[PDB]
């Protein structure tokens, strides 16, 4: 079925059950690894590196029901394990940080956006995951070229992955992607 | 120099505990690190063994370094810059370096002002942040809660 590939498109796009090390360079993992690492500075000055280890997805605040009986979304928070390394001193600081909330499919094949049981569609051969997985790549693009802008206002000893990162650019990237979608 | 289970401090994330010695290859160069785990945090730090003081790592206060800290909060005085810009710079440094003794002595001075002459909010935030940090390292050292470590401080002032 059309809806079968899609609930699978999305399925492996996420690898949300795969042990990160057993996760493959596909979709989200691809997006992450394409984006990361981010180097900046001349190595000597504030020579920096922000690198990706893995992402985790923390299960949704509510099951289908509650996201439904409320003008909100069936979402899971997504966090990623990052390391900041000073090329100067060799110190690594590893935080898990929150990047964005992330919408989930039903076995039916739909999302509960702001309560609305909306629907995205397979275009130009691209499937659900793919079309989305590239939107992921977008936010991350925007987020890099952030992180690396912060990288050059100094504060080396003060800096942390946490401080290089916020949730806005990825929030936006999926905000827009899902404001362009059908209503079942 | 440092051993697993050692309670430690690493500016800026503060107190932690040496997990063990980690071997990471990072950017094509494999090296040994001390691994530091942070409080209910999921955040870690990896410090090269070759020189860890060099990079800010230190032991935390022993339970017997603690009463001297409490005396600093109670009776501590230090000279501070005339002008607010330079003063905030000094305090900003003291807070960053993470020297508990220097921080306690600063905090003692700042609190003193808060009483006699009055403390600017800007400087007040330096005091709070100082308290915050000291309460966590004292809580760690005596294995009491942070709320409990603060309450200690509160009494040291009256």
């Amino acid at each position: 079925p059309l809806t079968e590939i899609q609930v699978e498109s999305y399925k492996k796009a996420l690898q949300a059950d795969v042990p990160p090390e057993k996760r493959e360079n596909v979709g989200i993992q691809a997006a992450f690894k394409e984006t990361f690492p981010i180097e900046e500075g001349d190595k000597g000055k504030g020579g920096l590196v922000l690198d990706f280890l893995e992402y985790r997805i923390g299960d949704p605040p509510f099951s289908q029901d509650e996201c439904r009986e409320k003008d909100l979304t069936y979402q899971a928070p997504l966090y990623a394990r990052l390391q900041l390394i000073h090329k100067d001193t060799g110190l690594i600081k590893e935080d898990e940080v929150f990047l964005g909330h992330l919408p989930l499919m039903t076995e039916d094949g739909s999302f509960i956006i702001n309560g609305a049981d909306r629907v995205i569609v397979s275009q130009g051969g691209r499937t659900v995951g793919e079309l989305m997985a590239d939107q992921f790549r977008v936010g991350l693009a925007r987020l890099a070229r952030g992180v690396r802008e912060r990288m050059v206002m100094g504060s080396p000893d003060t800096l942390t992955p946490a401080k290089l990162v916020n949730s806005r650019p990825l929030e936006a990237a999926l905000r827009e992607f899902f404001s362009r979608s059908q209503l079942s | 120099e440092f051993r697993p289970g050692d309670k430690v401090v690493l500016p800026p994330y503060g107190v932690g505990v040496v997990a063990g010695i980690a071997q990471r290859s990072v950017s094509g160069v494999s090296r040994a690190y001390y691994q530091v785990d942070f409080p209910g945090s999921r955040s870690k730090a990896y410090v090269p063994v070759e020189a860890p003081h060099s990079v800010g790592l230190r032991k935390a206060l022993a339970p017997e370094e603690v009463p001297v800290i409490l005396d600093l909060l109670k009776n501590g005085r230090m000279p501070l810059p005339k002008q607010w810009a330079a003063r905030h710079r000094k305090t900003s440094e003291i807070l960053a370096d993470g020297n508990p003794y220097r921080i306690a002595q600063m905090a003692g001075q700042l609190r003193a002002w808060e009483v006699e002459r009055g403390l600017p909010d800007l400087d007040r935030q330096a005091l709070r942040r100082a308290i915050h940090l000291l309460a966590e390292e004292v809580a760690q050292s005596l294995e009491i809660t942070v709320q409990e470590a603060k309450r200690l401080f509160e009494e040291a002032w009256g």
